[PDB]
C-alpha cells in the first residue's frame, strides 16, 4: 500500500485492468484523464510488480511526449520508491533510465553550449569515434574524451549503481561518478529494470534499436499519451528534400572527390584490404556504437540490414555510381515540380528507366555511404550531414514507394515559394511504425487521457480487447466545469470554418466574451484558435473596433510566434508574471507549440479558451492522400476520421490545466458544432457529470452567467471536503 | 555549359540560356545550332574523329542533361548490350559473386582500357538466340488483359 492521496476509490480498477493483460497477452487501451492521479497510483501498482519473483521475465520500458515530464515520471517514481521502500522495510535495487541522447549529453565547455543537439553531436562523436578512432592515440587530435575511457575502464569492471536517476542527477555524477549519458546508459540497458524515455525512438523505422533482446514475446511496454498516434506513425518513416538542402549536397560531395584524388599508391591499397574484411566478416567491431547515429534499420517492418556491401568493387567506382544518384535526381526532380503531380509509379518505375542499375545496390547505398568515410575517416559529420539526407530519400524508394505516394505542391500550395520548392513523401497506413512494436514484445499498454471515441481506434488495424474508460467517483464536482457557448436564436454567427475577413460578426462575439473572461477569471487565461490564418484575423480586427486595447489594461498579452527561437522566450515571461504579478493571458493555436506539453497548472493557466472546433485544412493534397487511403478499408469512416482528429486536439488543450484535484480548471468551447457530437466522441465522465445539465445552447450573455458559478462555489472547497480512505484503502 | 566546348559556331551558348542541345551515338555533345550550320556546309561528321550521321539519331533537349560526359557514356553503353544480359545470366548463376564483373567492367571502359575488344568478340560470337523482345511482348499481353479484367468489374 502506497499512503498519499486521498482514496477516490481509483486503484481497485487499475488493478483488474493490469491482471487481464497478462493472461489475454495483447494490447491494451486504458483511458487515464488528467483529472484523476495517473502517476501516484500508477507508479503504485508498478513497484509491486517490478518485485514479481515468480515472472520469470518482466520488464517495462515507459515513455513519454517532452523531456521535461521526462523528469515528471521520474520525480513521481521517486517518492513511490520512497514511501513503501520505508513500509516494506528491506528494500530491493532498482534502475529507471532516463535515457536522453543529443540534449543532455556532454560535459566537455568546448563541446557544450553550441545551440542545437545533431550537429553538436556530430562534433562529439567525429572527435570520439572519428578522429580517436582513426588517429587512434596522440596529443592534440586524439582530444580529452577522457571518461569514455573511464567508460572504457568501468566497463571492463561491474560497478552496480543505486536507482532511478534525473537528467541532471547523470550530469552531477558525470562530475562525480557517473559516465557520459550515451555509454552508461548502454551499461544500465545492459540491465534496467525501468527504462523511461520518448516513444519517438521506437516508433521510427530508421535508427530505432528497440533496446531490447530477442525475445519477441515478452517484456511489457507502457505508453504514455498515445492519443496522437496517426501522425507520429507517418511523419517519422516521412522523408522530403529541399533545393536548398540539394545545393550544399552536391557542393559537399566535390570535397570528397578532392579527398580520393590527392591519393597516391600507398595509401590506397590500405583502402582496398578493408573490403574483403566487410564481405567475408558482418559481426563487424563498428556496429556498436556508430550504427545508432546513422541510419540503423530502415527496413524495421521486415528484418535487419546486413549485406555483403553491393554495388562496389572499388573505391572511385564508388564515387561515380553514387555521382549518377546525384546528376539524374536534380533532373528528375526539377522537372517533375513544373506542375502539379501525384503518383506513386511515376518516381517509382521513372527512376529505374533513367538510372539503368538494380533495387539492390540503391537500397545499401545508405549504408555504404556511413562505411566509405570509416577506412579514411578525417572527415567529421558536419560535411555528412547533408549526405544523409538524400541516403535516406533513396533508402524509402527501393523498398517503400510500393505502398507510398509523392505529393507535389510547387506553386503556392501550403509550401515555399520557386525559391525553394520541396517534395513530400508521407504514409498513409499508420501501422508500419507499430507492427514490429507489437511483435517485438509481449504486450503493449496505452495511456491517453484524450483519446476517449474508442470507436475510430480501429484505425491502426490492431487487436485492442482490453477496453475500459474512467469515471472517477468523486462527490464535489467543482473539479471542472465544461461550457459550450453557441448564440442560438439570437445572431448565431460564432462559427468561422470557411471565412476569414468577409464578416465582422464572429469576430466580435470572441472579443466581447473574452473581455470579460479577462476580469472574472482569477488567474490566467489559456486560450486556442484554429489556425494561423483565422488567429491573425482576429487580433488585426480588434484594433480598428477597439477590442485588444481593452484587453491590455487588466492581463497581460502573448501570442505566438513563429520562430522556435522567440517562442521559448515567450513562454518564461508568461510563467513569470503569472506567478510573480497578475496571471496573463495567451493567445496561440491549438496545434502550435504551447499545445504539445506544458503542464501549466493554477499558477500559469487555469482558464481555457477554445475558438470555434480546431479543424484542419482538408483541402491541401499534403492530407487528401492520407485521407484517400482510408477509403479503400473504411467507405463509411470518410468523414467520422476529421472529427476524431478535431476533437482530439480540443480535448489535448484542456487536458493540461488541471493535473491533481484542487487545480480546479474552467474549459469553454465558444462555438455552436457543439450540439449533438458532445455525447459521442467526448470524455464519458464529462456526460453524466457536467454535460448532464442544460449548458449547452449558451450565448455571450448567458455564458458569463453559468461562468460565475464555478468562479463562486469554488471558494467553499477549503479546509476539508472529499477525504475517504484515512490511508488505509477504507479496508477494502 | 561553356567550358565543354563548341564544335562550329563556337557562339551560342552565350547568346541563350534556355539551348536546346542534342547528342550522338559517338559520344560528343552537339547544340541545334551546329546541326543545322554543319548540314548546309557538310553533313553529319564528327568534328574530332570520323562518325557518320545519317539518319535522325539525335535527342533534342533543352534541360542540359549530358552534364558530365562521365557519366552519361555508361547510361548508354548498358542499355544496348548490357541490359540484354540481365536475363542470360540468371539463368546459369547461383550467388552475388558474377554480377560485380558486370558494374566493374563498365567502369573501366569510358577509362580507355584495352579490354575494349575483348566484348566485341562475344556479340558476334553466336547469332541465333533473340529473346529479350519476346520477353517483352508477354508483359504488355498480361497488362491488356489485366486492364481488360479491371473494365468488367467496372460493368
Ligand atoms: S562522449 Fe560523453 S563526453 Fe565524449 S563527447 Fe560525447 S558526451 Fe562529450
Ligand atoms: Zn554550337
Ligand atoms: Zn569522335
Amino acid at each position: 500500500y502506497f499512503p498519499y492521496d486521498y482514496i477516490y476509490p481509483e486503484q481497485f480498477s487499475y488493478m483488474r485492468e493490469l491482471k487481464r493483460t497478462l493472461d489475454a497477452k495483447g494490447h491494451g487501451v486504458l483511458e487515464m484523464p488528467s483529472g484523476t492521479g495517473k502517476t501516484v497510483s500508477l507508479l503504485a501498482l508498478i513497484m509491486a510488480y517490478q518485485r514479481a519473483y515468480p515472472l520469470e521475465v518482466t520488464k517495462l520500458i515507459y515513455c513519454s511526449r517532452t523531456v521535461p515530464e521526462i523528469e515528471k515520471v521520474i520525480e513521481e517514481l521517486r517518492k513511490l520508491l520512497n514511501f513503501y521502500e520505508k513500509q516494506e522495510g528491506e528494500k530491493l535495487p532498482f534502475l529507471g533510465l532516463a535515457l536522453s541522447s543529443r540534449k543532455n549529453l556532454c560535459i566537455h565547455p568546448e563541446v557544450t553550449p553550441l545551440r542545437f543537439g545533431k550537429d553538436v553531436d556530430g562534433k562529439c562523436h567525429s572527435l570520439t569515434a572519428s578522429y580517436v578512432r582513426a588517429q587512434y592515440q596522440h596529443d592534440t587530435s586524439l582530444p580529452h574524451c577522457r571518461f569514455y575511457e573511464e567508460f572504457d575502464a568501468h566497463g571492463r569492471e561491474v560497478p552496480l549503481p543505486a536507482g532511478i536517476y534525473n537528467l541532471d542527477d547523470l550530469k552531477a555524477l558525470g562530475r562525480r561518478q557517473g559516465w557520459c549519458p550515451y555509454f552508461l546508459a548502454r551499461y544500465s540497458i545492459l540491465h534496467a529494470n525501468v527504462v523511461v524515455y520518448s516513444y519517438h525512438y521506437l516508433l521510427d523505422p530508421k535508427i530505432a534499436d528497440l533496446v531490447s533482446k530477442e525475445l519477441a514475446r515478452k517484456a511489457v511496454v507502457v505508453f504514455d499519451e498515445a492519443h496522437n498516434i496517426d501522425n507520429v506513425c507517418i511523419d517519422s518513416m516521412s522523408v522530403n528534400l529541399t533545393r536548398r538542402t540539394l545545393d550544399r549536397c552536391q557542393g559537399n560531395l566535390e570535397t570528397l572527390q578532392k579527398t580520393v584524388l590527392r591519393i597516391k599508391e600507398t595509401d590506397e591499397q590500405r583502402l582496398r584490404d578493408e573490403y574483403r574484411r566487410l564481405v567475408e566478416g558482418l559481426r563487424e567491431a563498428s556496429a556498436a556504437r556508430e550504427t545508432d547515429a546513422h541510419l540503423a534499420n530502415p527496413v524495421l517492418p521486415d528484418e535487419v540490414l546486413q549485406e555483403a556491401v553491393p554495388g562496389s568493387i572499388r573505391t572511385a567506382e564508388h564515387f561515380l555510381g553514387f555521382l549518377r544518384r546525384l546528376l539524374e535526381y536534380v533532373k528528375w526532380r526539377l522537372r517533375v515540380q513544373h506542375v502539379v503531380q501525384e503518383s506513386p509509379p511515376a518516381f517509382l518505375s521513372g527512376l529505374a528507366q533513367r538510372v539503368c542499375i538494380q533495387r539492390k545496390p540503391l537500397r545499401f547505398c545508405a549504408e555504404r555511404l556511413r562505411s566509405l568515410l570509416h577506412t579514411l575517416e578525417i572527415t567529421d559529420l558536419a560535411d555528412f550531414s547533408p549526405l544523409t539526407l538524400l541516403a535516406n530519400f533513396a533508402t524509402l524508394v527501393s523498398t517503400y514507394a510500393k505502398g507510398f505516394t509523392i505529393i507535389i505542391e510547387p506553386f503556392d500550395d501550403r509550401t515555399p515559394t520557386i525559391a525553394n520548392p520541396i517534395l513530400h513523401f508521407s504514409c498513409m497506413d499508420a501501422s508500419l511504425a507499430i507492427k514490429p512494436v507489437f511483435e517485438r514484445f509481449q504486450s503493449v499498454i496505452i495511456t491517453s487521457g484524450t483519446l476517449s471515441p474508442l470507436d475510430i481506434y480501429p484505425k491502426i488495424l490492431d487487436f485492442h480487447p482490453v477496453t475500459m474508460a474512467t469515471f472517477t467517483m468523486t462527490l464535489a464536482r467543482v473539479c471542472l466545469c465544461p461550457m459550450i457557448i453557441g448564440r442560438g436564436n439570437d445572431q448565431v454567427a460564432i462559427s468561422s470554418k470557411f471565412e476569414t475577413r468577409e464578416d465582422i460578426a464572429v469576430i466580435r462575439n470572441y472579443g466581447n466574451l473574452l473581455l470579460e473572461m479577462s476580469a472574472v477569471v482569477p488567474d490566467g487565461i489559456v486560450a486556442f484558435f484554429t489556425s494561423y490564418q483565422y488567429m491573425e484575423s482576429t487580433v488585426a480586427s480588434w484594433y480598428e473596433q477597439g477590442i485588444l486595447e481593452n484587453i491590455q489594461r487588466n492581463k497581460l498579452l502573448f501570442i505566438e510566434t513563429q520562430d522556435g527561437a522567440e517562442t521559448s522566450v515567450a513562454l518564461e515571461k508568461y510563467q513569470e508574471a503569472c506567478e510573480n504579478g497578475r496571471g496573463a493571458i495567451l493567445l496561440s493555436v491549438a496545434r502550435g507549440k504551447v499545445s504539445e506539453g506544458i503542464d501549466f497548472v493554477h499558477h500559469y493557466g487555469r482558464a481555457v479558451i477554445m475558438f470555434g472546433v480546431p479543424y484542419v485544412y482538408t483541402q491541401s493534397r499534403i492530407l487528401k492522400a492520407r485521407l484517400e487511403y482510408l477509403r479503400d478499408q473504411f467507405q463509411i469512416r470518410e468523414n467520422d476520421f476529421l472529427t476524431f482528429d478535431a476533437m482530439r486536439h480540443a480535448a489535448q488543450c484542456v487536458g493540461r490545466a488541471i493535473r491533481g484535484k484542487t487545480d480546479y480548471g474552467l474549459m469553454v468551447f465558444a462555438d455552436k458544432r457543439f450540439a449533438r457530437g458532445d455525447k459521442r466522441g467526448k470524455l464519458p465522465r464529462w456526460i453524466q457529470e457536467h454535460l448532464t445539465d442544460a449548458n449547452l445552447n449558451l450565448t455571450v450573455d448567458e455564458g458569463v452567467q453559468v461562468a460565475k458559478y464555478f468562479l463562486r462555489q469554488m471558494a467553499q472547497p477549503f479546509h476539508r471536503e472529499d477525504q475517504l480512505g484515512l490511508s488505509l484503502l477504507s479496508l477494502e | 555549359m561553356d567550358d565543354q566546348g563548341c564544335p562550329r559556331c563556337k557562339t551560342t551558348k552565350y547568346r541563350n540560356p534556355s539551348l536546346k542541345l542534342m547528342v550522338n551515338v559517338c559520344g560528343h555533345t552537339l547544340c541545334e545550332s551546329c546541326v543545322d550550320l554543319l548540314f548546309v556546309r557538310g553533313a553529319g561528321n564528327c568534328p574530332e574523329c570520323g562518325t557518320p550521321l545519317r539518319k535522325s539519331n539525335f535527342r533534342v533537349q533543352l534541360f542540359e542533361d549530358p552534364t558530365v560526359d562521365k557519366e552519361v557514356e555508361i547510361r548508354k553503353k548498358v542499355l544496348k548490350i548490357y541490359n540484354k544480359r540481365e536475363e542470360d545470366f540468371p539463368s546459369l548463376r547461383e550467388y552475388n559473386d558474377f554480377l560485380e564483373e558486370v558494374e566493374e567492367i563498365v567502369f573501366n571502359l569510358t577509362n580507355n582500357v584495352d579490354l575494349d575488344n575483348t566484348k566485341k568478340k562475344m556479340e558476334i560470337y553466336q547469332k541465333e538466340n533473340k529473346d529479350v523482345i519476346q520477353k517483352n511482348k508477354l508483359k504488355l499481353t498480361r497488362e491488356q488483359e489485366e486492364l481488360e479484367e479491371a473494365l468488367e468489374v467496372e460493368r
